[PDB]
RNA sequence: AUCGAGAGGA
C-alpha cells in the first residue's frame, strides 16, 4: 500500500515501534476492568498473541527485515486492531451445538 | 404474493450435518423442473446431481427473512468455525482448467480475450496491455486470472508438482517448472493454480480473499473464477479416454519384472517359512513374522510398480492432468488403472480359507503365495482373472458393509453431542455457560 | 410440467423489444445491445464482423443464460465514432456478404448443372 | 410371530428385474444386524451365488 | 399354460417369454423368496468368548 | 460331443445325455472342498513348473459366476466391484419392454420404452437371459467431455434434437381400480 | 451406463449447438470426464471403442469376461482400419463459435439405459394444505400434499446459526399455530 | 493398566507416565489432570487421519464433561442426571420415567 | 473496416448432397450459415393429427411421431406458405397448411405394412419424398387382420430451431485447416491422426508446419439433405434466411436509434 | 418396436431401410456390407439397423380386440 | 477328438447353451 | 409426541424436487422452477409504497 | 529516453533442464559488453531462437520515442512513434524482485533484477551499476532483434 | 383413513 522500497534507509524511528506497540497492546482488551482480577485475567488471555505481537513487530525487525516507514506503521497499527476487535466471540453464539 | 425473483429461501440437503447444510438462497425462477445450483456450494451440501432431492424453505415475514439474509446466506459461509478454512471451493472442471490456464504457456488472442472479459462481472471495463505486443498481441492466462483476483491481496502458495529441492537451489524466485505461486498486489505474478491455492484448505486464495474483502467481494470471485474458466474450457477442452490408460512397452516390461521379482522372493520366504530357516523378530508369532514379511514384499511391489506407471505419462495425459488439479483421482487410482490392482483384503487380512487350507478350490491346499491369497497383480485396463476378479468382490464388499453399518453409530453420537451441549452460550459477560447458568469457561475458547 | 413452448426460443412475447440500447458507464464510448429471441448465429457475427473494424476498440457478446433467449453485445469505440454506428455498419457489411455469397453459389450452381 | 417378506409382489419393472427376482435368496439374519461377518461374501459362494448383485442399502 | 407352444400361449394372451414361476393371488403376481437355514442332520461344533460353556456341539 | 450338439434340434440330443455320458458332473459347495478344479483347459497342459498335475474337474466357463444382472455388463472385468454392484442394482431400473403382452396387463404402474435398441457390445451370457429379445436402453454417441459445465457432478447433457426424433421416449401407463 | 455411471440431464442442446466432428456426427450424451479417474470404470471406456469397431465393421462386439482373445490393443488396431484414431479420440468442433477445440474428445456409441427415476414424479411444494387429525400438523408425503419434515437435525442446525425467529416459524407458526 | 503401581516403581519416570484409561487418571490423578487427558485421546483420535479441529470445540466438550467435578458421560447416565429441568431432559432419552 | 468478397466452389452436387468450399470468409460465418442450414431452413412437416380409428398396436401418439417425422417435399410450396401465426385463418387454409389423410385396413392373412405411400395429400406440391418418382417407402405400422388405421393431418412451416422434425439436414459436414497449420488443435501424438481428405500433405508428413500470420480462411461444407429441399435449396434458402434475419434486427436497430 | 423413422444423432431417414435390410442378410450379405449397400455410411445410421429389435412383429402374434 | 483350444471357446458355449435350452432360469422354481 | 411432533415436525411453505447443475448462476442462488414458485406464497404488507 | 538497460546478448543454453513448456523455452544468455547474465522464457513458437544467436535487448520504462508515462491500457490505435518498430519481439511485464549482494555494513556489487512477463519469467544479474533503472513495482517494455 | 409389511432414492 505505501510502496515501500526495501533498499533505502526508514524514516521509522524505532522508538516510534516501541511505543505504538505498547499502546496497541491496550487497546486489545478481552477482560474489561481495572481491578487486579480483571486486570490479570486481560494479562492471560491475550499473552500469546501478545508475544506474538511484541515478536513480529520489533524495532530491529522493523529496521533490518520489513523496513516499513511511519506512515505505513500508523495504518499496520490500526488494522491490527480492527483485525483483532472483529475475531472477538458475539454474545448469544451458541458455541455449544457449533462444537457438537 | 407468489413467490417471485430474489426472494430468500432456506436450502437443505439431509442428513443436515452441519450449519452450511442449512444455507440462504435468493430465488432465480428458471424453466424445467428441477432446483438449480451452483457446483462450489455442492461441496458445504455433500451434494452431487446423480438423483438427489433437496428442500426449499420459504421465510414468511420480513423478521425471518432479515435474519436469513444477515446470519445464513451462503456468502457469509464460505468459512466455517469448525476449522477456521473455507468449507467451499473450486471444483471438478473449473479446477481441472484453472490449473490448464494459468500454465505458463497459454496464450489469448485479441478476441478471445475480449469474450473472456464479457464473463468478468466486476471488469472495470480497460483492456490491459498484452504480456506480449510486437509479434502478435497476446495475453496470457495468469494475466486474465489476475483481472479475476479481488483487490490488492497477497498470496504465497505451492503448485502441487513443486519440486523439494526448487527451495533451496538455484532459481528460487524464477521457477523452471512455474510451480511457485505468489500473488502480489491482486496480480498473479507466477504460479499453477490448483487445489493447493483454490481449494478448502487454509491460506488459499479464497481463504485469503474472504478475510481481507467482504462475503461479498468473496462470492463475486467464485462466480467470476467459474464463468471465466468455463467459458475458455469451450476452446481448451477436456477429456478422458483409453489412451490416457495404456503406457508405453518399457513401462509394462519394467512393471512385469518388478512383479516376477515380487512373486520370486515370496517363494523365497515360503522356502525359508518350510524350511524353518525364518526366524521371529520379536514380539511376533512366527505366522506374523510371515505374514508381515509377505505384506511387506507386496506392499513394495504395488508402490514402485505404481511409482513406474506415474512416471510414464506425458502431460498431455487427462488423469495426469485430473491428479496434479486435485479435481478427481489419485496416484493410487492411476496406478490401479494402469499398473497393478494389488492386494485384496478383508478385516485387514489377506483373503481367508473359506475352504478348508483353500481360498477356493482351484488352488492347492497350504498356498500362501500372492495369487493364492488375493493379489491382484492384473490391472484394470489388463482385466482381472476370475479368481483376481472374485477376490477384488470379496475386498469391495467389506467397504458397502462399512458404508452402510457405520452409519447408525456415528448418527447417534451426533445426536448425543448435541443433546449434552444444546444451550451452552456465550453470555454478554463473555462467560460460556449452560442454561443452569453455571460457568463452563470463563471465556470462550480461553 | 414446466416445459416452455419450443417457439418461445423465436417469437417475440407482445411488448418484448428486439433490441435495446444501454450505456456502458463505466468506460467512454461504450454501448450494450440487449437482444431478444437471439442466438449464438447473429451474436458470433456480428462480434466478429466489428473486429474488423479498426475504429472498434472492443466487442463481445454473451448468451447469459442458455434457458433464456436473450444475447449482450458489448462495443466500445474511438471517440471520433460510435458504437451504433459500428453495429449498423457492421450488420450493413454482413448482408453485403452474404448477397455476394447467395450470387457467388446461384452461379456455380449453374456452372455445375451444365458443366 | 412368523417370519415376514417370504412372498412379495413380482417386480415388473423390466424383463431383468422380473428374471432377478425369480432367484433371489434371503439370509434371515434380520436386516438390522451390525454383525459384518453373515454379510461378507463367503469364499464358498464361488459359482453358487452372484458376487456383485446385492442391495447397497441395510440388505 | 403347461407344455403349450408359443402359439398357444400367444392364443391364451401369454407371453412366451414369461418365465412362469410364480403365483397369482386375488390378481397379485407373487414370488416366493428362497430362505437360506442351518443344514439339519448335522454335527456343528461352536465356541463363544463369553459364556458358560468352553464347546457347544449342536445337531 | 460337440459335434452331436451342434445338431440338438435334429438329433434330440440334449444336456442330459451329455450327463448321462458321465461327461458333466453337478457338484455342490460341500464336494467342491474335495474336488480340484481347472479354471481352464489350459490349466491341464504341461508347464515349465507343474502347479498341478491331479486336477478332478474343469470350469466350463468363468463367467458363470455372475448371476442375471451382472451378466448384462461388459468388461466387468475392468472395473471396480462397487460399479459393478451399482449396475446389478440399476440394470433392475431401466426402462425397456418388460413383457410382450403389457397391452393386456393392467399393472398400477408401466413403463415401456418407445426404441428398445439390443446393445452393440454384448457378453455371451445375455444370450439366455433374453436381453436381445427385450433391451432396456439405446446404444448411445457418448462423449467423453467438460463442454459448457452442465455435466459437472455426475450429470450429463443431451441433444434436444435427438430427443425430438424419439430418443429415450416413453409411455407411462397407470391402472385404476373400482367396484 | 452399465458401468455404475448414474445421472440427471443437466440441460438440452439442439443439434447447431452440441460439438461436432468433421463429419456432422454430434453426440447425444455428453458425460464428464471426471466421472471416471476415481470410479476406475475402465469397462466403460473399452465398451464405447468396442462399440466404435462394432457400429463401423457391422458386427456385435463380444466383451464376455476372462476372454484372453479380446484386449484394448487388439480393438485400437481394428478401429484403425476404418479410419479413426486407434484410441477412439476425435477432432471436435465448438458448435457455438465453430472452432476447433484444443483437445481432441474421446466419442463413441456406448449404452445407456433411461430410469424409472424421473423429475415429474418427484417435484412437490406446499402451501396451506390439509392437516393431520391428531397432531394437526401438516400430512405426509406428495400423494397427500404434504409437508416436509423439519427434524431435529434442522432445528440443531438453526440454533447453531442463531437464528431463533425462524426457528420459531418453522416449529411453531408454519405447522402447529393454537392458543 | 495400573497406574498407581507402575508410578512408584524405582526407575519409572513419574512426571511423564501415563495411562489412555480416563477412569484411572480420573481415581489417581484427579479432575483436572482427566480434563487434560481426555483432551489429548480425542484430539488424538480427530487428528489420527490429519484431519484438524479448532481446539475451542474440544476444549467445550472437554469443559462440558468436567465442570461437576466428575466424569460426566455423554449419555443418559449423565446427561439426564444434571439439574436441567425435566423438558430438557425428556427431550433427549428416558422420556416417560423422567415426567 | 468492410466486408469480405467471398468465394465458392462447388465439388460434387447430387440429389441427396452438395459439397463446396467457401473460401476468403470469416469462421463466425462460416459457422453461422452452418447453424441456419441445420435451425432456419423451414419446410413442411405434419404437426397436427386427429385419429379417428387405430386399431395397430402403437399408441396414438406413437403414430403421430412417426408422421411428423416424415419428410414431405418442400421446395417451391414453403416459400409461398404462410406460417400459421402469420395467416389470417381461423385455424387452418389451403395458404398456411396441406392437408392429409390416411385410412388403412387390412383384410388379409398377410400382414399389411402402412406406409409413406398410404398418405394421400390434398396438395401435389407436397408429397411424402419416398412417394416422388429405387428407395422404399417409410414404414408407419403394421397391421394385422381386422386392425384400422383412419387418421387426418395438416402439415405446417416450421424450422429446426422449433423442432427437429423441421430440420432439412441428414448431417452436415463441416471442416477447416485440414492440415493443422494453425494449430487450432493439438495433438499429443500427431503420427497416429488419419489425413483429411482435404490433406495436401505427403504421406511422411503429419502434420503442416505452424503459420504464425493465418487464420481460417478455407470451408470445406458437405451438405446431405433428407429429401424436403434440394441440397442447394437448403443452402440458398439459408442465405436468404440470414440475410433476412440481419435486415429485420437493422430494422429493429434503426428504430431503436431513432428513438433514444 | 418399429424402426426409428429417424437416426436419432444426425435426422438421416431410416424407417424405409429396414425390410430391405432383412432382405439383404438373406442372399448371404453380412451386416456391414449389407449397410454399406443400404448406404448407411456414418456409424451413428449405422448403429440404428444392427442394432434395432422389430418387437412388433411378436405384438402382431395377439390377436385384436375387435374383429 | 480332443478339443484343441482354437475350437473351445465354440465348444463351451455350445454346452452352455444346451444347459439353458434344457434347464432354463427358473428351474429351481 | 417430543422427538416426533415437538422437536421437530412437517412444516408448511415447502417444497423438493431434483437438484441439477447450473454454472450461471452466482453461489448465492438458487434456481426454482415455476410451479414450485406460483404454489409458494409470501405474505406482503400493502402500503402506499 | 526512457532506456533502463540495453545490451547484446548470445544464447549460451536453452531449456537446460529440458523442456518444461511446448510454446515457452527457457533462454540462458550472457552480455558482451556489460558482462551480464539473462534469463528469459520466450514464446519460441512466435520467435524462434536458436543456441548461439546474438541479439539485442533493451529494457525501456516506455515505448515512446519521447518521454512519456504509460498508462498500461491496450490502445491499438495510438499512432504517436513508438521503439517498438524498431524490434522484433516486444513483452510487457513488471518488476517483483531486486536481490543483491549487500551486507549489513556495505552496499551490493551485484543485482538481480526479476521481471515477470504475465508469468514468463526474466532474470537480469551483473554489476550494480548496469541496474539502478530497475525499481520493484516497475513497469517495463522488454525489446528484443537478432543480429545477423 | 389408519395400522402393518415389503421394495426403492441420496
Ligand atoms: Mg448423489
Ligand atoms: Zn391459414
Ligand atoms: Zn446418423
Amino acid at each position: 500500500i505505501f510502496h515501500i522500497n526495501p533498499r533505502l534507509p526508514s524514516d521509522l524511528h524505532p522508538i516510534k515501534v516501541v511505543e505504538g506497540v505498547k499502546e496497541l497492546s491496550k487497546k486489545l482488551v478481552i477482560v474489561n476492568g481495572d481491578d487486579p482480577l480483571s486486570r490479570q485475567a486481560q494479562e492471560n488471555a491475550t499473552l500469546l498473541f501478545n508475544i506474538h505481537l511484541r515478536s513480529t513487530l520489533c524495532s530491529r525487525r522493523m529496521a533490518e527485515e520489513f523496513r516499513l516507514s511511519g506512515e505505513a506503521f500508523d495504518w499496520l497499527l490500526g488494522e491490527i486492531e480492527s483485525k483483532f476487535n472483529q475475531a472477538i466471540a458475539h454474545p448469544g453464539e451458541m458455541v455449544g451445538a457449533l462444537a457438537a | 404474493r407468489h413467490m417471485c425473483d430474489g426472494d430468500i429461501v432456506i436450502f437443505n440437503r439431509q442428513p443436515t450435518l452441519h450449519k452450511m447444510s442449512m444455507m440462504g438462497h435468493r430465488v432465480r425462477i428458471l424453466p424445467w423442473s428441477t432446483f438449480r445450483l451452483n457446483l462450489s456450494v455442492t461441496t458445504p451440501y455433500n451434494a452431487d446431481f446423480d438423483g438427489d432431492e433437496m428442500n426449499l424453505h420459504l421465510p414468511q415475514s420480513l423478521e425471518t427473512r432479515a435474519e436469513i439474509q444477515e446470519l445464513a446466506m451462503v456468502p457469509r459461509m464460505i468459512v466455517t468455525p469448525q476449522s477456521n478454512r473455507p468449507v467451499m471451493g473450486i471444483v471438478q472442471d473449473t479446477l481441472t482448467a484453472v490449473r490448464k490456464f494459468t500454465k505458463r504457456d497459454v496464450f489469448l488472442e485479441r478476441g478471445e480475450v475480449m469474450n473472456l472479459l464479457m464473463f468478468l462481472s466486476t471488469w472495470d471495463g480497460k483492456v490491459p496491455q498484452p504480456a506480449i505486443l510486437k509479434p502478435r498481441p497476446l495475453w496470457t492466462g495468469k494475466q486474465i486470472f489476475s483481472l479475476i483476483i479481488p483487490g490488492h491481496i497477497n498470496c504465497i502458495r505451492t503448485h502441487s508438482t513443486h519440486p523439494d529441492d526448487e527451495d533451496s537451489g538455484p532459481y528460487k524466485h524464477i521457477s523452471p517448472g512455474d510451480t511457485k505461486v505468489v500473488v502480489e498486489n491482486g496480480e498473479l505474478i507466477m504460479g499453477i493454480l490448483c487445489k493447493k491455492s483454490l481449494g478448502t484448505s487454509a491460506g488459499s486464495l479464497v481463504h485469503i480473499s474472504y478475510l481481507e474483502m467482504g462475503h461479498d467481494i468473496t462470492r463475486l470471485f467464485y462466480s467470476n473464477i467459474q464463468t471465466v474458466i468455463n467459458n475458455w474450457l469451450l476452446i481448451e477442452g477436456h477429456t478422458i479416454g483409453i489412451g490416457d490408460s495404456i503406457a508405453d512397452s518399457k513401462t509394462y516390461q519394467d512393471i512385469q519384472n518388478t512383479i516376477k521379482k515380487a512373486k520370486q522372493d515370496v517363494i523365497e520366504v515360503i522356502e525359508k517359512a518350510h524350511n524353518n530357516e525364518l526366524e521371529p523378530t520379536p514380539g511376533n508369532t512366527l505366522r506374523q513374522t510371515f505374514e508381515n514379511q509377505v505384506n511387506r514384499i507386496l506392499n513394495d511391489a504395488r508402490d514402485k510398480t505404481g511409482s513406474s506407471a506415474q512416471k510414464s505419462l506425458s502431460e498431455y495425459n487427462n488423469f495426469k492432468s485430473m491428479v496434479v488439479s486435485g479435481a478427481k483421482g489419485s496416484k493410487i487410482n492411476i496406478s490401479q488403472v494402469i499398473a497393478v490392482v494389488g492386494q485384496q483384503n478383508v478385516e485387514g487380512k489377506r483373503i481367508p480359507f473359506g475352504f478348508k487350507h483353500r481360498t477356493l478350490p482351484h488352488f492347492i491346499k497350504d498356498d500362501y503365495g500372492p495369487e493364492s491369497r488375493g493379489f491382484v497383480e492384473n490391472s484394470y485396463l489388463a482385466g482381472l482373472t476370475p479368481t483376481e476378479f472374485f477376490f477384488h468382490a470379496m475386498g469391495g464388499r467389506e467397504g458397502l458393509i462399512d458404508t452402510a453399518v457405520k452409519t447408525a453409530e456415528t448418527g447417534y453420537i451426533q445426536r448425543r453431542l448435541i443433546k449434552s451441549m444444546e444451550s451452552v452460550m456465550v453470555k454478554y459477560d463473555a462467560t460460556v455457560r449452560n442454561s443452569i447458568n453455571q460457568v463452563v469457561q470463563l471465556r470462550y475458547g480461553e | 410440467m414446466n416445459a416452455p413452448p419450443a417457439f418461445e426460443s423465436f417469437l417475440l412475447f407482445e411488448g418484448e423489444k428486439k433490441i435495446t440500447i444501454n450505456k456502458d458507464t463505466k468506460v467512454p464510448n461504450a454501448c450494450l445491445f440487449t437482444i431478444n429471441k437471439e442466438d449464438h448465429t447473429l451474436g458470433n457475427i456480428i462480434k466478429s464482423q466489428l473486429l474488423k473494424d479498426p475504429q472498434v476498440l472492443f466487442a463481445g457478446y454473451k448468451v447469459p443464460h442458455p434457458l433464456e433467449h436473450k444475447i449482450i453485445i458489448r462495443v466500445q469505440t474511438t471517440p471520433d465514432y460510435s458504437p451504433q454506428e459500428a453495429f449498423t455498419n457492421a450488420i450493413t457489411d454482413l448482408i453485403s456478404e452474404l448477397s455476394l455469397l447467395e450470387e457467388r453459389f446461384r452461379v456455380a450452381i449453374k456452372d455445375k448443372q451444365e458443366g | 410371530q412368523a417370519r415376514a417378506g417370504v412372498s412379495q409382489v413380482l417386480n415388473r419393472l423390466t424383463f431383468a428385474s422380473t428374471l432377478s427376482h425369480l432367484r433371489r435368496l434371503n439370509s434371515p439374519i434380520g436386516r438390522d444386524g451390525k454383525l459384518a461377518k453373515p454379510r461378507q461374501l463367503h469364499n464358498t459362494l464361488w459359482g453358487m451365488v452372484c458376487p456383485a448383485e446385492t442391495p447397497e442399502g441395510h440388505a | 399354460l403347461n407344455g403349450l407352444t408359443d402359439r398357444d400361449l400367444c392364443e391364451l394372451n401369454e407371453c412366451p417369454l414369461d418365465p412362469g414361476g410364480y403365483f397369482i393371488i386375488n390378481g397379485s403376481e407373487k414370488v416366493l423368496i428362497a430362505q437360506e437355514k442351518m443344514a439339519t442332520n448335522t454335527v456343528y461344533v461352536f465356541a463363544k468368548k463369553d459364556s458358560k460353556y468352553a464347546y457347544t456341539g449342536e445337531c | 460331443h460337440i459335434d452331436q450338439l451342434k445338431e440338438r434340434e435334429y438329433n434330440n440330443y440334449s444336456w442330459q445325455d451329455l450327463v448321462a455320458s458321465g461327461v458333466v458332473e453337478y457338484i455342490d459347495t460341500l464336494e467342491e472342498e474335495t474336488v480340484m478344479l481347472a479354471m481352464t483347459p489350459d490349466d491341464l497342459q504341461e508347464k515349465e513348473v507343474a502347479y498341478c498335475s491331479t486336477y478332478t474337474h474343469c470350469e466350463i466357463h468363468p463367467s458363470m459366476i455372475l448371476g442375471v444382472c451382472a451378466s448384462i455388463i461388459p468388461f466387468p472385468d475392468h472395473n471396480q466391484s462397487p460399479r459393478n454392484t451399482y449396475q446389478s442394482a440399476m440394470g433392475k431400473q431401466a426402462m425397456g419392454v418388460y413383457i410382450t403382452n403389457f397391452h393386456v396387463r393392467m399393472d398400477t404402474l408401466a413403463h415401456v420404452l418407445y426404441y428398445p435398441q439390443k446393445p452393440l457390445v454384448t457378453t455371451r451370457s445375455m444370450e439366455y437371459l433374453r436381453f436381445r429379445e427385450l433391451p432396456a436402453g439405446i446404444n448411445s454417441i457418448v462423449a467423453i467431455a467438460s463442454y459448457t459445465g452442465y455435466n459437472q457432478e455426475d450429470s450429463v447433457i443431451m441433444n434436444r434434437s435427438a430427443v425430438d426424433r424419439g430418443f429415450f421416449r416413453s409411455v407411462f401407463y397407470r391402472s385404476y381400480k373400482e367396484q | 451406463s452399465r458401468h455404475g455411471q448414474k445421472g440427471t440431464c443437466g440441460i438440452q442442446y439442439r443439434q447447431e449447438d452440441m460439438p461436432f466432428t468433421c463429419e456432422g456426427i454430434t453426440p447425444d450424451i455428453i458425460i464428464n470426464p471426471h466421472a471416471i479417474p476415481s470410479r476406475m470404470t475402465i469397462g466403460h471406456l473399452i465398451e464405447c471403442l468396442q462399440g466404435k469397431v462394432s457400429a463401423n465393421k457391422g458386427e456385435i462386439g463380444d466383451a464376455t469376461p476372462f476372454n484372453d482373445a479380446v484386449n484394448v490393443q487388439k480393438i485400437s488396431n481394428l478401429l484403425s482400419d476404418y479410419g479413426y484414431h486407434l484410441r477412439g479420440n476425435e477432432v471436435l468442433y465448438n458448435g457455438f463459435t465453430g472452432r476447433k477445440i484444443t483437445s481432441q474428445i474421446f466419442i463413441g456409441p456406448t449404452y445407456y439405459q433411461r430410469l424409472k427415476h424421473m423429475v415429474d414424479d418427484k417435484i412437490h411444494s406446499r402451501a396451506r394444505g390439509p392437516i393431520q387429525i391428531l397432531n394437526r400438523q401438516p400430512m405426509e408425503g406428495r400423494s397427500r400434499d404434504g409437508g416436509l419434515r423439519f427434524g431435529e437435525m434442522e432445528r440443531d442446525c438453526q440454533i447453531a446459526h442463531g437464528a431463533a425467529q425462524f426457528l420459531r416459524e418453522r416449529l411453531f407458526e408454519a405447522s402447529d399455530p393454537y392458543q | 493398566v495400573s497406574l498407581m503401581r507402575v508410578l512408584s516403581e524405582k526407575d519409572v519416570d513419574p512426571v511423564r507416565t501415563t495411562s489412555n484409561d480416563i477412569v484411572e487418571i480420573f481415581t489417581v490423578l484427579g479432575i483436572e489432570a482427566v480434563r487434560k487427558a481426555l483432551e489429548r485421546e480425542l484430539y488424538h483420535v480427530i487428528s489420527f487421519d490429519g484431519s484438524y479441529v479448532n481446539y475451542r470445540h474440544l476444549a467445550l466438550l472437554c469443559d462440558t464433561m468436567t465442570c461437576r467435578g466428575h466424569l460426566m458421560a455423554i449419555t443418559r447416565h449423565g446427561v439426564n442426571r444434571q439439574d436441567t429441568g425435566p423438558l430438557m431432559k425428556c427431550s433427549f432419552e428416558e422420556t416417560v420415567d423422567v415426567l | 473496416p468492410y466486408a469480405n468478397q467471398p468465394t465458392v466452389r462447388i465439388t460434387e452436387l447430387t440429389d441427396e448432397n452438395v459439397k463446396f468450399i467457401i473460401e476468403n470468409t470469416d469462421l463466425a460465418v462460416a459457422n453461422s450459415i452452418r447453424r441456419v442450414f441445420i435451425a432456419e431452413v423451414p419446410i413442411i412437416a405434419i404437426d397436427w393429427v386427429q385419429i379417428d380409428a387405430n386399431s395397430s398396436v402403437l399408441h396414438d401418439e406413437f403414430i403421430a411421431h412417426r408422421l411428423g417425422l416424415i419428410p414431405l417435399t418442400s421446395d417451391d410450396i414453403v416459400d409461398k406458405l404462410q406460417y400459421s401465426r402469420d395467416c389470417t385463418c381461423e385455424e387452418f387454409c389451403p395458404e398456411c397448411s396441406v392437408e392429409f389423410t390416411l385410412d388403412v385396413r387390412c383384410n388379409e392373412d398377410q400382414t399389411r405394412h402402412v406406409t409413406s405411400r398410404d398418405l394421400i395429400s390434398n396438395s401435389p406440391r407436397v408429397i411424402p419424398v419416398t412417394s416422388r418418382n429405387e428407395q422404399d417407402d417409410i414404414l408407419i405400422v403394421k397391421l394385422r387382420k381386422g386392425q384400422e388405421l383412419r387418421l387426418r393431418a395438416y402439415a405446417k412451416k416450421g424450422f429446426g430451431k422449433e423442432h427437429a422434425k423441421w430440420n432439412p439436414t441428414a448431417g452436415v459436414a463441416f471442416e477447416y485447416d485440414p492440415d493443422n497449420a494453425l494449430r487450432h488443435t493439438v495433438y499429443p501424438k500427431p503420427e497416429e491422426w488419419p489425413k483429411s481428405e482435404y490433406s495436401e500433405l505427403d504421406e511422411d508428413e503429419s502434420q503442416a508446419p505452424y503459420d504464425p500470420n493465418g487464420k481460417p480462411e478455407r470451408f470445406y461444407y458437405n451438405v446431405e439433405s433428407c429429401g424436403s429441399l434440394r441440397p442447394e435449396t437448403i443452402v440458398l434458402s439459408a442465405l436468404s434466411g440470414l440475410k433476412k434475419k440481419l435486415s429485420d434486427l437493422q430494422t429493429q436497430l434503426s428504430h431503436e436509434i431513432q428513438s433514444d | 418396436m418399429i424402426i426409428p423413422v429417424r437416426c436419432f444423432t444426425c435426422g438421416k431417414i431410416v424407417g424405409n431401410k429396414w425390410e430391405a435390410y432383412l432382405g439383404l442378410l438373406q442372399a448371404e450379405y453380412t451386416e456391414g456390407d449389407a449397410l454399406d449397400a443400404l448406404g448407411l455410411k456414418r456409424y451413428c445410421c449405422r448403429r440404428m439397423l444392427l442394432a434395432h429389435v422389430d418387437l412388433i412383429e411378436k405384438l402382431l402374434n395377439y390377436a385384436p380386440l375387435e374383429k | 477328438d480332443e478339443i484343441t483350444p482354437d475350437l473351445w471357446q465354440e465348444a463351451c458355449w455350445i454346452v452352455i447353451s444346451s444347459y439353458f435350452d434344457e434347464k432354463g432360469l427358473v428351474r429351481q422354481q | 409426541r417430543v422427538r416426533g411432533n415437538l422437536m421437530g415436525k412437517r412444516v408448511d411453505f415447502s417444497a423438493r424436487t431434483v437438484i441439477t447443475p447450473d454454472p450461471n448462476l452466482s453461489i448465492d442462488q438458487v434456481g426454482v422452477p415455476r410451479s414450485i414458485a406460483a404454489n409458494m406464497t409470501f405474505a406482503e404488507i400493502v402500503t402506499p409504497f | 529516453a526512457g532506456i533502463l538497460f540495453e545490451d547484446i546478448f548470445d544464447v549460451k543454453d536453452i531449456d537446460p533442464e529440458g523442456k518444461k513448456f511446448d510454446r515457452v523455452s527457457r533462454l540462458h544468455c550472457e552480455s558482451e559488453s556489460f558482462k551480464m547474465d539473462l534469463i528469459l522464457d520466450v514464446n519460441i513458437q512466435i520467435y524462434p531462437v536458436d543456441l548461439g544467436d546474438k541479439f539485442r535487448l533493451v529494457i525501456a520504462s516506455t515505448l515512446y520515442e519521447d518521454g512519456t508515462l504509460d498508462d498500461g491500457e491496450y490502445n491499438p490505435t495510438d499512432d504517436r512513434p513508438s521503439r517498438a518498430d524498431q524490434f522484433e519481439y516486444v513483452m510487457y511485464g513488471k518488476v517483483y524482485r531486486i536481490e543483491g549482494d549487500e551486507t549489513s555494513t556495505e552496499a551490493a556489487t551485484r543485482l538481480s533484477a526479476y521481471v515477470s512477463y504475465g508469468g514468463l519469467l526474466m532474470r537480469l544479474q551483473g554489476d550494480a551499476n548496469n541496474l539502478h533503472g530497475f525499481e520493484v513495482d516497475s513497469r517495463v517494455y522488454l525489446l528484443m532483434k537478432k543480429l545477423a
